[PDB]
């Protein structure tokens, strides 16, 4: 019926505490908001189904 | 169905020992990968 | 293809200018990394 | 002083299975409760070893060393006290020899000419309540020399009551000379012993030589032991380090 | 404040009813710790660049350099170097980390082939006497000495290799001088036709020009953040402190996150531990040899609930797997990276499964979800 | 982007320092091609 | 076509030149003259 939500903090991936690479993948644009936004639908379609 | 995570309270003293590395829930959770609770809990399945 | 696969070695071991071209490098391999979780994620979303 | 006792003394080589051995730490990091891949120059699991045994009179061959190799012997006593290392061992070449004397360890690469047996010797409780290791019958000549060092006996010792077994590792790669051990008591007659344990890394030399062929040394004086030599390939291990985090099993890959 | 930060991530000035994630929030550091091992000697740099006669390139010469204090900074700064190129660190780091075994390669080339002394290069050097390893990690460090070094009817001391039968390994040193079969005849005896001594000399004079002039070459090599140290940059040690997130640096492993002693048992050889992800987890303190629990600073994720802009600018933070036990220390008496504290206040928190909700009251009548949270709470706006 | 698409052509005509940076110009390019075949043919696998 | 332009003009020696580039360190790069990292612009130097 369902599986389990998963939501995956981009930057800490990624970036994981360093500022310097946080500067770095603002460089590539919406890319992380794609991803969390793409984690939230899948999440809230796991409790409409 | 042995479940691996359901989102509830890994209160971060967990992560804090020989427990922390045994476990992947751990690891995945310090590389910023976290999983969420379903919103019906298995009472309200069960009451459904 | 960075020299390690540590952020924090390539930030102490290098400077300012030599760091982003190996920090690039992993963020474009996390990054892929990433967009094919999220698409095995999204294609398994639809078979449940 | 080198004099050429007879031959060889006929065709020692027997030959048995690497059971559970030649497996080691493949890094200098700490891991628990993981089951962690490696690639590197390995001993294979059930490899065909080559196996020699002292019976009086003996001789040790000279050997290869393509890729690397594993040592150990079954022991009373230290009979065996180093190894010599190069491509010719004739000054041709430099070479490295490795040495456990009656005072300490020593390590020296130079252009050497060795004898064409290399061997030393013990004069047997003398009075002195000692075991004087009065013959360094080795080399001949040592002319240009590039690297030394030297330090103590190696004699990780109550009374032999069950018998020792010494495992080594060597590889020769970028330069470095490495060199890793592991020692335990074992109980059985001549069969290497089934169980696991993997060896820990001891020292790493700068060298920087050719080895092609490598030998052992005898101490010489009644002394019962034997040794086995295989050798490394480039092999992938998965090792189970348990939650002390210490190897408890082990995966050859290829096997 | 949190109705701003959903504003800022939506992109939008107005917000509907909903809940949104927003900025994970992690504890900052609050001191940083500096642990390298109580070494006091300075490193013997003198003996390796102000050496009297350096080697042959055939025969190049290793030193050793270990348990001592090495202030790169001041062999960086001397101009003296007219190339000073590292391949595994950057020369401004060299003063901010420990090495396991330092050594340092001296001989002599002629300037315009200290090009293939870099790493993974080809021609007669790197072929047949001196090579460096695809992957090393150092400086090479070379200068002109044509006025030290040279003499006016020349120096002739510094034979190369001009044959062998093949390439070397990296750092190998062969000292064989037997003569180069070159043609198909053999060749005993210390020449013959299509068949050479090995070893010819460069010719140096002074007049001899830039380029075709006598270079001094040192190479350092030395490996990093595996190994337990023996060489340091000059970095002054502090007081180790627990229990607390810290900027933490152990032997130039530099990293953010709380200490804590372990039950972990390092074997003698290891300095480093590390988890699943091949990030360090546990180390052992270079000064007192206890084994030190490495966790990140304590983090999580930020939700925020809201009626929508257009009812209301009350909102509720929702943070995410937290018990909050743990979010009233994430009081301003240390820092933040979300810089709002405003619901950290207190008086409305509840602890839900999903983590601990707080600028919501909680009620004990059920109703219709109208805002879900998870777990079976849910969240509404009303009188 | 690389100089050629014959593997064996870089690793003639380079040495290995940059021809090491070519050939990972055409392992990019190729785990690519391979990630888009794998992401239809996931995508297709559904539909059938 | 430049919004605003600027010469900065110096004399120093001709092995410390290297040190005008971005990024650098070294007596005149650390405390005397100083670009930035992101600096838009050209170092121009001859043997006076
Ligand atoms: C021991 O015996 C060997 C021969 O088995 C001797 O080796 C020869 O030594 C002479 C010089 O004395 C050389 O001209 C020969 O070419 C050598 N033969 C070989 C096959 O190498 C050796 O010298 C003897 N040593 C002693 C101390 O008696
Ligand atoms: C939140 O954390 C506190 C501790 O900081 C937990 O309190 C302990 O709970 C156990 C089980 O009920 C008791 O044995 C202890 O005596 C409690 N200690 C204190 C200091 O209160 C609390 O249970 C945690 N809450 C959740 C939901 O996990
Ligand atoms: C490469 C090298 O060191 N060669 C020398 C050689 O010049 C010298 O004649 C000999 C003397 O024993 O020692 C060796
Ligand atoms: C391989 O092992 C067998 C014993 O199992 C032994 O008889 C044989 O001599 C070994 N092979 C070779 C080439 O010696
Ligand atoms: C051990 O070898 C070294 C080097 O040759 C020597 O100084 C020392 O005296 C030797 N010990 C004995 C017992 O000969
Ligand atoms: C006993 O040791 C001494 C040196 O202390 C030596 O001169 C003597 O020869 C030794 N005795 C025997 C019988 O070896
Ligand atoms: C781990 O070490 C402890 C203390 O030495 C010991 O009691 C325990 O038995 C060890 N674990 C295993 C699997 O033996
Ligand atoms: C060489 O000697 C001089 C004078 O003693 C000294 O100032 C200099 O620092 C030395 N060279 C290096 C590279 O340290
Ligand atoms: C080592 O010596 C052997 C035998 O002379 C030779 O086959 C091999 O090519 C040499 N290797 C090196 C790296 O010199
Ligand atoms: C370093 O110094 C401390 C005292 O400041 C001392 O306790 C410690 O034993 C020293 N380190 C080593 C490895 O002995
Ligand atoms: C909210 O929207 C309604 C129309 O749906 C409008 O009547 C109302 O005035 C709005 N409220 C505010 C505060 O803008
Ligand atoms: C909800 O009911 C419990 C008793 O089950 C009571 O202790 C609690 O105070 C009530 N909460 C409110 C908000 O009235």
């Amino acid at each position: 019926v369902s599986m389990t939500k998963t939501s995956v903090d981009c930057t800490m991936y990624i970036c994981g505490d360093s500022t310097e690479c946080s500067n770095l993948l603002l460089q590539y644009g919406s890319f992380c908001t794609q991803l969390n936004r793409a984690l939230t639908g899948i999440a809230v379609e796991q409790d409409k189904n | 169905v042995t479940l691996a995570d359901a989102g509830f309270i890994k209160q971060y003293g967990d992560c804090l020992g020989d427990i922390a590395a045994r476990d992947l829930i751990c690891a995945q959770k310090f590389n910023g990968l976290t999983v969420l609770p379903p919103l019906l809990t298995d009472e309200m399945i069960a009451q459904y | 293809g960075a020299i390690s696969s540590v952020l924090n070695d390539i930030l102490s071991r290098l400077d300012k200018v030599e760091a982003e071209v190996q920090i690039d490098r992993l963020i474009t391999g996390r990054l892929q990394s990433l967009q094919t979780y999220v698409t095995q994620q999204l294609i398994r979303a639809a078979e449940i | 002083q080198c004099v050429n006792f007879t031959t060889r003394t006929q065709l020692p080589p027997a030959y048995t299975n690497s059971f559970t051995r030649g497996v080691y730490y493949p890094d200098k990091v700490f891991r628990s409760s993981v089951l962690h891949s490696t690639q590197d120059l390995f001993l294979p699991f059930f490899s065909n070893v080559t196996w020699f045994h002292a019976i009086k009179r003996f001789a040790n061959p000279v050997l290869p060393f393509n890729d690397g190799v594993y040592f150990a012997s079954t022991e009373k006593s230290n009979i065996i006290r180093g190894w010599i290392f190069g491509t010719t061992l004739d000054s041709k070449t430099q070479s490295l020899l490795i040495v456990n004397n009656a005072t300490n360890v020593v390590i020296k690469v130079c252009e050497f000419q060795f004898c064409n047996d290399p061997f030393l010797g013990v004069y047997y409780h003398k009075n002195n309540k000692s075991w004087m290791e009065s013959e360094f019958r080795v080399y001949s000549s040592a002319n240009n020399c590039t690297f030394e060092y030297v330090s103590q006996p190696f004699l990780m010792d109550k009374q032999g009551n069950f018998k020792n077994l010494r495992e080594f590792v060597f590889k020769n790669i970028d330069g470095y000379f490495k060199i890793y051990s592991k020692h335990t008591p074992i109980n059985l007659v001549r069969g290497l012993p089934q169980g696991f344990s993997a060896l820990e890394p001891l020292v790493d030399l700068p060298i920087g030589i050719n080895i092609t062929r490598f030998q052992t040394l005898h101490r010489s004086y009644a002394g019962a032991a034997a040794y086995y030599v295989g050798y490394l390939q480039p092999r992938t291990f998965l090792l189970k380090y348990n939650e002390n985090g210490t190897i408890t099993d082990a995966v050859d890959c290829a096997l | 404040d949190p109705l701003s930060e959903t504003k800022c991530t939506l992109k939008s000035f107005t917000v509907e009813k909903g809940i949104y994630q927003t900025s994970n929030f992690r504890v900052q550091p609050t001191e940083s710790i500096v642990r390298f091992p109580n070494i006091t000697n300075l490193c013997p740099f003198g003996e390796v660049f102000n050496a009297t006669r350096f080697a042959s390139v055939y025969a190049w010469n290793r030193k050793r350099i270990s348990n001592c204090v090495a202030d790169y900074s001041v062999l960086y700064n001397s101009a003296s170097f007219s190339t000073f190129k590292c391949y595994g660190v950057s020369p401004t780091k060299l003063n901010d980390l420990c090495f396991t075994n330092v050594y340092a390669d001296s001989f002599v080339i002629r300037g315009d082939e200290v090009r293939q002394i870099a790493p993974g290069q080809t021609g007669n050097i790197a072929d047949y006497n001196y090579k460096l390893p695809d992957d090393f990690t150092g400086c090479v460090i070379a200068w002109n000495s044509n006025n030290l070094d040279s003499k006016v009817g020349g120096n002739y001391n510094y034979l190369y290799r001009l044959f062998r039968k093949s390439n070397l390994k990296p750092f190998e040193r062969d000292i064989s001088t037997e003569i180069y079969q070159a043609g198909s005849t053999p060749c005993n005896g210390v020449k013959g036709f299509n068949c050479y001594f090995p070893l010819q000399s460069y010719g140096f004079q002074p007049t001899y020009g830039v380029g075709y002039q006598p270079y001094r070459v040192v190479v350092l090599s030395f490996e990093l953040l595996h190994a337990p140290a023996t060489v340091c940059g000059p970095k002054k040690s502090t007081n180790l402190v627990k229990n607390k997130c810290v900027n933490f640096n152990f032997n130039g492993l530099t990293g953010t996150g709380v200490l804590t002693e372990s039950n972990k048992k390092f074997l003698p050889f290891q300095q480093f531990g590390r988890d699943i992800a091949d990030t360090t987890d546990a180390v052992r303190d270079p000064q007192t040899l206890e084994i030190l629990d490495i966790t990140p600073c304590s983090f999580g994720g930020v939700s925020v609930i809201t009626p929508g802009t257009n009812t209301s600018n009350q909102v509720a933070v929702l943070y995410q797997g937290v018990n909050c036990t743990e979010v009233p220390v994430a009081i301003h008496a240390d820092q933040l990276t979300p810089t709002w504290r405003v619901y950290s206040t207190g008086s409305n928190v509840f602890q839900t499964r999903a983590g601990c909700l707080i600028g919501a009251e909680h009620v004990n009548n059920s109703y219709e979800c109208d805002i879900p949270i998870g777990a079976g709470i849910c969240a509404s706006y009303q009188t």
